[PDB]
């Protein structure tokens, strides 16, 4: 099955729940009050929020069934994207 | 009622399918091997089968059992009008007749229902022959 | 979500943030009208799209005689036993409930 | 009052009264006959005044004279024409046409003369032989024949220079609708359709179409907003998107554009999507910018402003979307419709709707002879016109006078409507690579089920070729051609018919009359709930309550007050509209009708019916009492039929309980030459499509009046017989009067081995008594031509006209013409005409050297009044080794050897068979109708009654076959003791004989030696 995984073309289409934008320019009063939690941990102690974040906010969900079909990582799609784009996408991994 | 696992590779729509064409080509069979084998030996089609002369043991397991499926585009009978393949049926019909299949076998004649998918699935193979001259014809005479 | 037309010019009024009072905003073009927004959402994106036939399912499609009519499951809330059921019409096999005897229009799944 | 077991001769008694008055080729004779009734009245009444420039004149025509038809025979007095001299003389049959003419003069000074023109010779129309106009319309049975013509000739066919043409029914799309198909390559995704036009007046077609692009576009000029909407209008090379044409409409506001889209404001699912293309189109606002925009694009863009206000002002009024409105104030009418495709494109788009399917056959209109010639008449009255334009402004410089009775060129309409019908080039001669031919066959001659199955017919314009399920009713699906058209050429059935045409109006002058307040009158809030009201693909209206509207409208074509019988009401429900067709070349069929447990035809009915002489209750009392009731091919897609009232009323286990309607025997869905075969749901449907082309080729006597007729390939039999097992529906198909072969005694044995696998050994001893011994007769043309090389009939002496072969000149008369009971041989001169030059030679020879005798020989004269001869050699065709034999179960087969009497197998009673079929033809070929129809000639030859061979019949099994065929002392599977041809010693096995219905083709050994 890992050898399975490795040979189909797979997209971010396939594994996405739902795709929305908000304008959320203060994380600690975002519109969603359930990422509250986790949105405070990467910004308890904040990475690169340097000069200045803009002030929207792409929130993608993900899958149950089709990210543990090919057991896909939450880092090897923030990395893969903060790798295709450079480090001026500020991309925020969560949990499983 | 949700009750019916999709076999992965498909989704639940083609794996009805190949789940129903299972239930009639074992019935197409059951009712293909006790009718040569109930056929007697003084039998005049036992003598142009058994000799081997006349190939084709499934063209006349047809004369007295059951005609079987019928196909067009090797799928049983889309639905034409709305969701109804004729304007005798209810609508959500996937039922073993109202898409093609065939009690009758041409001894006992056929349902002038199941007369018109006949008239169906012998078109489909009406044109290939119509086709497959202007193919064959065509290789043998370029390869040379 | 959907559509905010602009008032007394009757447009299509685009989002647009303010940072001078880091507040989103509505905004027209062909005139100068605007409005305090109340949703922070421009648009969403589904892609399961796992919808509810429900609200497509119409209560008229009860005096088809085309339609398979049983009396297996009785109404949700009236008590009236002829359920008319169907198809989607659309990755399933459903099938969805629809009462007859008018004045009733219920619907529902199994 | 119900039939409870009674039904199957009572169902055979309203079918009865069908073929009476309606016949089997009135698709013709409505349709032909309604087009010189009103449609060469309205393209003469439509068509603008010749308003020509002081002086002016104005010329305006009026009501249009017909005649019966009539030879204006050359010596200066006219005669009338009766169709079985028309095709002796190669005439063609036709009648004057006569029209008032108004005319106005301006002679400055305001006072202004006006003349008229009564009656004026314009010219000819070819009537169709038997429809109202004709000769023979307004004559009985015994003064029919009286002018040597047959009562049992259909007709449907007019002559054209002497042969017989038929207008095949061309099917094409319809129009006034919506199509959102989907396409699979091309720059677009869920693409639209519609193909406008009114009343099959002027302006053709527009093909506007309305299309989403793809979201496979590069950059952020498509794939960073999404997918957007065009319309490809016409007379415009490019893609002028959609808010820009509502702009152009004389709206402003994107509520006031988005109100005439979507109807609902409160779902977020649609209004996402055309949210990208009110982007695109943004920056234009004011009506004199996006008409600047539209006109700019046009078929020579315009250079001022003031031109491309101009030029797409009326664009977008006169030629995009006709059929709406073509005043100048509907602009308001056509931002609904044209709006309305935008929400079927958004409809499919979303998976919200299913798209069309392109070969369902309640999107395709057929066309008869009377739509096609007006397609071919308004090419050619805007001619008549064009020379009147021509023939005045070259006499504006003289101003002396004017003259129309020298000015109408009457050889422009009786010729092209001439040319275009003989050839099939369907138009004019002068632009030939861009009509479509195929229309206007020629006519077979054959069995008498060929000339009927010639006549009802389709033809498909070119997946087209399979079977598709809206053929249950309409067309036979067993006929069809096989070659290089399979499936292609449809035959219809016997139920079948066509639609002829009717006038909107006064079913719109009822809706009014009910309810449904117009588009004028909605705020368009009120139309998420209101179920959506057309006629003729134009929509006027909607309505709140719709049940009711559905009853008031059926109510009125089951009593026929108002609406037609010819009209059919549509009620889709889950999209929520009401669809009214008046309209012109649909197809329907008449079905029972079932009122909520039970039928409508009672037991007081078909008693009243039985008796059909002396009460004339036939079938136009049983439509008017609301009986049955006319189901085109797209309300069958909203209705429940039952096969048989029997099985599918009584309840079972309730499969379904709420049947509309019945069927009146489920065997009529089969065609003209497809109801010929006995028992055609025993066969392998490969022969009964082979057979059903076989029915065409097999000679008969097929119509009884080939003592006048001078055909070339007249085949005919001497003794056909009405078959032994026969059909209910031969009755009506005409094949009583009229059969197609000899039955013979035949058996199922392999022998001497000169049957392989399609062969059959004959029987000589049979042969000598007639057996299929027929006539084959021949026709010649002969047109003497003065011209000045000119010829004439006479006999040329040998040394005194050139070149010729030695064909001795013996048979030749005083003048140059066989006398008939003359036996010609093989190469001998029967007309000796010589182009005089010392002369040239040009003998007419006996082709294929046949050695018949010479039987009938006629003199007349031509169009033009030049000499002219036909004659008729016969010769007999005894059937040699050859000649090629078919049952009416599949199975062509040739004759190998011609045994005797003295050698033919005998049974125990002196029957020695005439045909002995190969046993291995049975079961790959498989038809084992043959092996049933077969037991059943040897039941109904010693029963002494006509057998019984309908379809589905459901009381004939082959199990009552043999029971009846047991109580006379045979074996009761039909097998029988033969016993030797040569030695006399019993056969080991049985042989199965008995007597089948034998056809003679025309594939003969002799048409090529
Ligand atoms: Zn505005
Ligand atoms: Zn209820």
């Amino acid at each position: 099955k890992d050898i399975l995984c490795r040979l189909e073309h797979t997209t971010l289409r396939k594994v996405t729940a739902n795709t929305a934008i908000y304008y959320d320019p203060n994380p600690q009063s975002t519109v969603v009050a359930e990422d509250q939690e986790w949105v405070n941990v990467y910004y308890e102690m904040p990475d690169f929020d340097v000069a200045r974040i803009s002030p929207w906010l792409l929130r993608v969900e993900l899958d149950r069934k089709h990210m543990t079909d090919r057991k896909l990582t939450m880092e090897q799609i923030a990395e893969k994207i903060n790798a295709g784009f450079g480090d001026d996408l500020n991309c925020i991994f969560n949990d499983d | 009622n949700n009750e019916l696992e999709p076999t992965p590779g498909n989704t639940l729509r083609q794996t009805f399918e190949n789940q129903v064409n299972r239930i009639l080509n074992d019935a197409r069979d059951k009712t293909g091997s006790s009718a040569q084998k109930s056929l007697s030996e003084y039998n005049n089609f036992k003598s142009m089968v058994v000799s081997g002369a006349k190939g084709s043991k499934i063209n006349i397991s047809q004369v007295i059992a059951v005609v079987g499926q019928q196909n067009v585009e090797g799928k049983r009978i889309p639905f034409g009008f709305k969701h109804r393949t004729l304007p005798h049926f209810i609508k959500d019909d996937y039922g073993p007749e109202s898409r093609g299949f065939v009690e009758n076998s041409y001894l006992a004649g056929l349902t002038p229902t199941e007369f018109f998918f006949h008239a169906m699935g012998g078109r489909e193979g009406l044109i290939d022959t119509a086709v497959k001259t202007a193919e064959t014809g065509y290789i043998q005479r370029r390869l040379i | 979500v959907g559509i905010r037309f602009c008032q007394e010019c009757n447009n299509m009024l685009y989002p647009k943030e303010d940072k001078e009072n880091r507040i989103l905003l509505y905004a027209c073009r062909n005139c100068d009208y605007q409005q305090e927004a109340d949703n922070s959402c421009i648009y969403v994106n589904k892609i399961t799209h796992e919808v509810d036939e429900l609200t497509q399912i119409i209560a008229d499609v009860s005096q088809d005689p085309t339609l398979p009519r049983t009396e297996d499951h009785p109404c949700q809330k009236c008590g009236h036993k002829e359920a008319v059921f169907f198809q989607s019409h659309s990755d399933a096999m459903r099938l969805y409930y629809v009462c007859t005897a008018p004045h009733c229009g219920h619907r529902w799944t199994e | 009052e119900i039939t409870p077991d009674l039904w199957q001769e009572a169902c055979w008694i309203v079918i009865s009264s069908y073929f009476d008055e309606k016949g089997l080729v009135r698709q013709q004779l409505d349709s032909f006959d309604e087009f010189i009734q009103m449609s060469v009245q309205r393209i003469v009444e439509d068509a603008p005044p010749i308003d020509l420039q002081p002086p002016r004149y104005l010329l305006k025509f009026e009501q249009i004279y017909l005649s019966k038809p009539t030879h204006w025979e050359r010596d200066g007095a006219p005669s009338p024409m009766m169709p079985n001299e028309a095709r002796l003389r190669n005439l063609t049959y036709s009648a004057p046409l006569y029209v008032d003419i108004t005319k106005t003069v301006i002679k400055e000074g305001e006072e202004q003369l006006q003349t008229q023109h009564q009656k004026t010779f314009i010219g000819k129309i070819p009537i169709m032989l038997r429809s109202t106009y004709c000769l023979l319309n307004g004559l009985t049975d015994r003064d029919l024949c009286e002018l040597n013509e047959c009562p049992l000739d259909p007709g449907g066919y007019f002559i054209i220079n002497g042969s017989e043409k038929v207008l095949i029914a061309q099917e094409k799309m319809a129009t006034n609708t919506v199509y959102v198909f989907a396409k699979k390559d091309s720059k677009y995704a869920y693409t639209g359709e519609c193909r406008s036009c009114l009343e099959n007046s002027s302006r053709p077609t527009s093909t506007i179409w309305v299309s989403m692009l793809a979201r496979g576009g590069q950059g952020a000029k498509k794939s960073a907003i999404g997918q957007r909407i065009v319309a490809t209008l016409p007379y415009i090379k490019q893609e002028v998107p959609i808010i820009i044409v509502f702009r152009a409409l004389g709206f402003v506001s994107d509520r006031d554009i988005l109100e005439h889209i979507i109807y609902d404001f409160e779902d977020p699912e649609m209004m996402e999507m055309v949210k990208p293309s009110l982007d695109e189109a943004f920056v234009i606002q004011e009506q004199n910018v996006a008409l600047n925009f539209i006109g700019s694009r046009g078929a020579k863009p315009g250079v001022t402003k003031e031109k491309r206000i101009k030029y797409a002002k009326e664009v977008l009024q006169k030629e995009m979307l006709p059929h709406v409105g073509v005043s100048d104030f509907c602009e308001t009418k056509k931002a609904y419709f044209l709006g309305y495709m935008v929400h079927r494109l958004l409809l499919a788009a979303l998976g919200r709707r299913e798209l069309d399917d392109r070969d369902h056959y309640g999107n395709k209109r057929l066309d008869l002879a009377g739509p096609l010639l007006a397609f071919l008449f308004r090419g050619m009255f805007k001619n008549l016109l064009k020379e009147v334009r021509i023939y005045a402004q070259k006499f504006i410089d003289r101003g002396k006078d004017f003259n129309l009775e020298l000015a109408i060129k009457t050889r422009i309409i009786s010729d092209g409507l001439k040319y275009s019908l003989a050839t099939g080039n369907w138009g004019d001669q002068k632009k030939a690579h861009q009509a479509r031919a195929g229309v206007s066959q020629v006519l077979n001659r054959l069995t008498f089920a060929s000339t009927l199955s010639h006549l009802r017919r389709l033809n498909s314009p070119i997946k087209p070729r399979q079977l598709h399920n809206t053929l249950w009713g309409m067309v036979c699906p067993a006929e069809t051609p096989e070659g290089h058209a399979v499936g292609l050429v449809k035959n219809l059935a016997l139920m079948a018919y066509i639609s002829v045409g009717s006038q909107p109006s006064p079913i719109l002058e009822f809706l009014e009359e009910w309810s449904m307040e117009n588009l004028e009158e909605i705020s368009p809030a009120a139309i998420a709930d209101a179920t959506k009201i057309f006629v003729n693909g134009c929509w006027v209206g909607i309505h709140k309550d719709p049940e009711q509207l559905m009853n008031t409208l059926r109510k009125l074509r089951r009593q026929m007050d108002i609406i037609v019988s010819e009209v059919s009401m549509i009620r889709d429900i889950r999209e929520r509209e009401i669809r009214i067709y008046t309209d012109a070349g649909r197809i329907c069929r008449p079905l029972l009708i079932v009122e909520k447990q039970k039928l409508l035809l009672k037991k007081r009915h078909i008693d009243q019916l039985k008796e059909r002489e002396y009460n004339n209750y036939s079938w136009q009392d049983l439509v008017a009492s609301g009986v049955v009731e006319y189901i085109d091919t797209l309300e069958e897609e909203t209705v429940m039929l039952a096969m048989t009232p029997d099985d599918l009323q009584e309840k079972e286990v309730a499969y379904c309980s709420t049947y509309t309607h019945c069927e009146i025997h489920p065997s009529m869905i089969l065609g003209v030459c497809a109801s010929i075969i006995p028992f055609p749901d025993h066969n392998q449907s490969p022969r009964n499509t082979y057979q059903s082309a076989m029915g065409k080729q097999a000679m008969g006597v097929y119509i009884t009046n080939f003592h006048v007729r001078m055909d070339t390939l007249a085949h005919v039999l001497y003794y056909p017989q009405k078959p032994l097992v026969t059909t209910r529906s031969m009755e009506y198909l005409r094949f009583r009067e009229l059969p197609a072969g000899i039955n013979s005694i035949v058996a199922i044995a392999s022998y001497t081995g000169y049957n392989q696998e399609d062969s059959v050994i004959m029987n000589r001893s049979a042969v000598d008594r007639g057996f299929f011994r027929s006539v084959f007769y021949r026709s010649y043309k002969e047109q003497e031509s003065k011209k000045d090389q000119e010829e004439v009939f006479e006999k040329p002496t040998r040394e005194t006209c050139q070149g010729m072969r030695h064909a001795i000149y013996d048979k030749l008369d005083d003048d140059g013409l066989i006398a008939p009971g003359v036996r010609v041989s093989g190469d001998d001169v029967i007309i000796g005409k010589t182009v005089t030059l010392t002369k040239r030679d040009c003998s007419t020879f006996l082709r294929t050297s046949e050695t018949g005798i010479v039987d009938q020989v006629m003199v007349t004269l031509n169009q033009e009044g030049y000499k002219f001869c036909k004659i008729r050699v016969r010769s007999v065709r005894i059937p040699q080794i050859g000649d090629k034999f078919a049952s009416r179960h599949g199975q062509k087969g040739t004759c190998g050897i011609q045994y005797r009497q003295e050698d033919m197998p005998f049974t125990c009673e002196g029957i020695t068979p005439d045909i002995i079929i190969n046993p291995h033809a049975i079961p790959s070929r498989m038809t084992i109708g043959h092996l049933i129809e077969c037991l059943q000639g040897k039941v109904s030859a010693n029963k002494g009654e006509i057998g019984d061979a309908t379809p589905f019949n459901d009381a004939v099994n082959v199990q009552k076959i043999s029971n009846l065929l047991s109580d006379y002392g045979y074996h009761l599977r039909g097998n029988e003791v033969l016993y030797n041809g040569f030695t006399g010693r019993k056969i080991t096995s049985q042989i199965f004989i008995g007597p089948t219905y034998y056809q003679r083709l025309k594939h003969m050994v002799d048409d090529k030696i």
